[PDB]
């Protein structure tokens, strides 16, 4: 699959490594939510990933199903 | 050729910016500010002195219309960076402090973004006056503030 | 300091041709080239500098481009006015000035009036000269021969920039030699070769008039 | 605020902040001084020293910053950073740290 | 407007210090940096000084204390004086305006140059002799200097001048060929040994 | 000297330490940071407060600053107060109760191709989360996070020199041995701002 990834600056589309098929975004506050908003994290796994409790995780299959919330699928 | 610099110029040299005077069409004008004060640590409340230290940073926000810019006649410029000296400041110290330091302690750089609206994040390192409940000590707990003016 | 070098040393065109004209440093320039024009005793005007930016007053006509190490002058549409030759110099780190080219007015091929006039009398009293008028291109060279060995051991070459009023060219060597050697050897050839003619031409005198 | 910049360069023109608002040659500035207390910090006995935090009220008059608000589009106060005005030198005589001035020039 | 013009002495010996004059006209020195480049013959050109709007002077290290560079702002010229010349210093000399930006610098404007040539030679009339081939027809001219010299015949056409041992010699074509040389006003007509 | 001081004349004329010293605005300032560590001087326990003495060097290019060496004898170096230039704004995020920012504005260097080396000498007072368990055992990993306050990464990107800290010139402590060092860049995109 496809995913969107914050490993490469800017984001990219990046086909996963062998191994790792879902998407996921997660998501969460720090010090400067004052103005930035969440943070932002893009990347492929092979399972969905784990989530503290201020983090939001979002996973899905599709490809490209996690955007930027400022770019659309 | 620059276009941060030809800007710059434009601002402050050709409009004749005057940091002195508030930005108000009319003197009966008030400018709003806005404030918002994030936490980065709390570093000791000393009982013996009831003195509170906290780092934060001082999240302020008004709008300038003397440093409006058209971006499509600068290079598409939307935000600009500036010396705190060389625009207006609303001038906002910490009332009950205890040392006597009212002021802000990193004057960081100003941004100015092209819709006129300013916006200054200066980290400080605050000692304000927290009078302690000494009641219920060691179970006790403490209504520190932090007032600014 | 950067060490420049210019290609090609000369550039033949015609009127309304597209003409490029490149220099290339030894080390990064960082675009601090610029490029000026030249002509017989005429005073140098600068065309470009930083790479890109015209001198006021220079037509459209030039354009600069390049980065790094390699750069270039374009003319968009050769005009008479600008045969010429144009030097290329950076000024980040000492002054260094490329060997220029010149540029010069395509024609067609013309082949050497070759012709040789002897030692004078005057002249065993006291050489001869080999002249090739009107050739073109001035891709030319020329040498003596006599008695089976090379000749002219005080030999001398000119040749002149290109005649308006044929776009040609005129080359005049001197068979220098001793005037006891003259008397001596009995005979001597100038012989020339270019891509002016077909086939090798020469002329030659004997050892009297 | 234009009319404000204009009234503002008015009076300085020619203003001289280390010379006192004299207007004869003898007259004396009446300075009327207050004081608020804003919190009374600490006294301590071992080294004979009360700490406290304070307001002044300093009240005077100079001629030169006087103008007619009616020729000037009714501005009838104005704000003025206390570096380029006149200030009395009013300072903590009994003070015990060394510090005479105050904690912050303002307005 | 802007006009740079180079004049001195055209001739000069070696050991004996030359010395160029920049006429300016157009600009103002005190607001221009005048720059001043030497070529010499057969090689491009190179920079040997200038000349600060401030009034300073700064020179090629290689030629560092031969220089010598000043200004008079009062009527618009600059001035040059170099001792110990050689001939390897012949060549055309110009002096130039500077354009800045920030403290970089680069020519913008030149002179029309004056050259400089340093020969042991001394003036000499041509020794004019005739050429035919027994249509082509030539004319030669030896040993004179200074440079230059007029021939004319009776589609002439003139070679470049070339240097033996330090003076001219000059070869022609198109009977006689008539040389003139202003080395000494002289005129001379020289017939064919035909 | 004559040449230096018109040098220093030429460059600052007309330099304005308020814009970026970049050609274009789109262009991103490359500035190398390395921090040199010279001395541990005390790690405060109960406050969660280390103490070092660091040297802050800043490497960067400023695009209006070169010069030409043949123009003025060959100066090929020159030191200029830091206050005139434009300077990058690192700031101690991590700072407890020190100074966010350089406040010893030592000399540059600046060399004829516009490269600048800035090493102020800093005092941090970085705040650590003190581990106490294993006490007297305990290993501590503190760290101090350094960061341009204003500018961000499509305005100016700050690259670790190397990826430890210098520790050559470390004076050794009386109390703690320093087991590791490592440094870290660290980029962040946020939901407001893709780019
Ligand atoms: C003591 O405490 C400190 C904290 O105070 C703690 O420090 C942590 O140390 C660990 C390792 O010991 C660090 O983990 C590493 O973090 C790296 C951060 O890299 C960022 O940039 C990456 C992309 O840049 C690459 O390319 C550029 C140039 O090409 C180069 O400069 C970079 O170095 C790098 O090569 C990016 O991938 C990376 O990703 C982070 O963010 C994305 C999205 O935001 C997310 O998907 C990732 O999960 C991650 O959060 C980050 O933005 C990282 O490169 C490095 O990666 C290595 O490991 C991973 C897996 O382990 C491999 O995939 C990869 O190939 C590398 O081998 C690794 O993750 C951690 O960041 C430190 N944290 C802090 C706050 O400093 C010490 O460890 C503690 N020490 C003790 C207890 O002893
Ligand atoms: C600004 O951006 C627009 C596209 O958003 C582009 O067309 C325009 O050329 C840019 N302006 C400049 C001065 O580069």
């Amino acid at each position: 699959i496809v995913c969107h990834t914050t490993a490469t600056s800017p984001i990219s589309a990046v086909t996963c490594p062998p191994g790792e098929n879902l998407c996921y975004r997660k998501m969460w506050c720090d010090a400067f939510c004052s103005s930035r908003g969440k943070v932002v994290e893009l990347g492929c796994a092979a399972t969905c990933p784990s989530k503290k409790p201020y983090e939001e995780v979002t996973c899905c299959s599709t490809d490209k199903c996690n955007p930027h919330p400022k770019q659309r699928p | 050729l620059n276009e941060e610099e030809r800007l710059i110029r434009h601002l402050f040299q050709e409009k004749g910016y005057n940091k002195e005077l508030r930005p108000v069409a009319h003197k009966e004008e008030s400018v709003d500010v806005a404030l918002a004060l994030t936490l980065s640590n709390l570093i000791s409340l000393k009982e013996v002195e009831e003195t509170l230290t906290t780092n934060v940073w001082i999240e302020h926000g008004w709008t300038d219309n003397r440093l409006k810019w058209n971006a499509e006649e600068f290079g598409n410029i939307s935000v600009l960076r500036l010396p705190p000296d060389m625009v207006w400041l609303p001038e906002i110290v910490l009332e009950n402090n205890n040392d006597g330091s009212f002021q802000i302690s990193y004057s960081c750089n100003v941004l100015v973004y092209h819709y006129g609206f300013v916006y200054w994040l200066p980290p400080a390192i605050f000692r304000s006056s927290c009078p302690i409940s000494v009641t219920y000590f060691p179970f006790d707990w403490q209504n520190c503030s932090l007032k600014f003016s | 300091d950067i060490v420049i070098t210019q290609s090609p040393s000369l550039l033949s065109a015609s009127v309304g041709d597209r003409v490029t004209l490149t220099c290339k440093g030894s080390q990064n320039i960082d675009n601090y080239l610029a490029w000026y024009q030249q002509k017989l005793g005429e005073a140098p005007k600068l065309l470009i500098y930083k790479t890109n930016s015209l001198q006021t007053g220079i037509p459209s006509r030039f354009s600069g481009s390049g980065s790094g190490t390699d750069y270039t002058l374009t003319i968009s549409s050769l005009h008479s006015e600008d045969l010429a030759t144009y030097y290329c110099y950076q000024y980040i780190n000492g002054y260094t000035f490329g060997t220029g080219t010149k540029l010069e007015l395509k024609r067609a091929d013309a082949a050497p009036t070759v012709s040789i006039f002897p030692p004078s009398t005057e002249q065993l009293a006291t050489s001869v000269v080999c002249l090739m008028n009107n050739f073109y291109p001035r891709d030319i060279s020329v040498k003596w021969k006599i008695d089976g060995t090379e000749r002219r051991d005080g030999v001398l070459d000119s040749v002149t920039d290109q005649d308006s009023k044929d776009s040609t060219y005129s080359m005049s060597s001197t068979l220098s030699l001793t005037k006891a050697d003259y008397e001596s050897h009995n005979l001597y050839t100038c012989e020339v070769v270019h891509k002016t003619s077909s086939s090798p031409v020469v002329k030659s005198f004997n050892r009297n008039e | 605020s234009e009319a404000e910049g204009r009234l503002r360069e008015k009076l300085f023109s020619g203003y001289d902040s280390s010379v006192r608002p004299a207007r004869e040659v003898g007259d004396r500035v009446r300075v009327s001084v207050g004081l608020i207390l804003a919190q009374l910090i600490s006294l301590n006995e071992k080294d004979e020293e009360m700490s406290t935090k304070v307001y002044l009220d300093l009240e005077w008059t100079d001629y030169r910053l006087s103008w007619d608000p009616a020729e000037h589009d009714g501005i009838d106060s104005l704000r003025i950073t206390a570096e380029s005005v006149w200030l009395p030198d009013v300072v903590l005589l009994n003070n015990n740290d060394g510090n005479f001035d105050v904690a912050l020039d303002i307005s | 407007e802007v006009q740079l013009q180079e004049s001195g002495p055209g001739l000069v010996q070696p050991s004996e210090t030359l010395s160029l004059t920049c006429t300016v006209s157009g600009f103002s020195l005190t607001s221009y940096s005048v720059s001043w480049l030497r070529q010499p013959s057969g090689k491009g050109p190179e920079w040997m000084g200038r000349m600060w709007d401030d009034g300073g002077t700064v020179y090629n290290s290689g030629l560092k204390s031969r220089l010598s560079i000043s200004r008079d702002t009062s009527k618009n010229q600059v001035f040059l004086k170099m001792n110990s010349l050689q001939t390897d210093d012949t060549g055309t000399y110009y002096c130039t305006r500077d354009e800045r930006i920030r403290a970089i610098n680069w020519f913008a404007y030149w002179g029309q140059g004056t050259l400089v040539t340093v020969s042991s030679a001394e003036t000499t009339a041509p020794s004019v002799y005739p050429l035919a081939p027994g249509v082509t027809l030539g004319c030669l001219v030896k040993g004179y200097f200074p440079e230059p010299v007029t021939v004319t015949w009776n589609g002439v056409h003139t070679f470049p001048a070339v240097l033996q041992s330090g003076l001219y010699t000059l070869t022609s074509s198109v009977v006689t060929c008539n040389v003139a040389h202003p080395g000494q006003q002289h005129q001379r007509w020289t017939r064919k040994l035909c | 000297s004559e040449h230096e001081t018109r040098l220093v004349a030429k460059l600052f004329k007309d330099y304005s330490s308020v814009v970026r010293p970049v050609e274009d605005h789109r262009q991103v300032v490359e500035v190398t940071v390395g921090l040199q560590l010279i001395q541990l001087i005390n790690v405060d326990e109960v406050n969660q407060i280390v103490t070092t003495n660091v040297r802050l060097k800043q490497q960067w290019v400023d695009y209006n600053l070169k010069w030409n060496p043949d123009d003025y004898g060959g100066v090929k170096k020159i030191h200029i107060p830091s206050e005139k230039i434009w300077r990058p704004d690192l700031v101690l995020y991590n700072n407890a109760d020190g100074d966010f920012a350089i406040v010893k504005f030592t000399k540059v260097l600046l060399q004829y191709t516009g490269h600048i080396t800035w090493t102020p000498p800093a005092i941090f007072k970085s705040y650590c989360e003190i581990i106490v368990t294993h006490f007297p055992f305990d290993e501590q990993n503190c760290s101090m996070k350094l960061g341009t306050w204003t500018y961000d990464g499509s305005v100016v990107a700050i690259n670790p020199e190397s990826d430890q800290p210098d520790l050559s010139n470390f004076m050794e402590s009386g109390e703690w041995v320093i087991k590791e060092s490592r440094g870290w860049k660290h980029s962040v995109t946020y939901s407001c701002c893709p780019d």
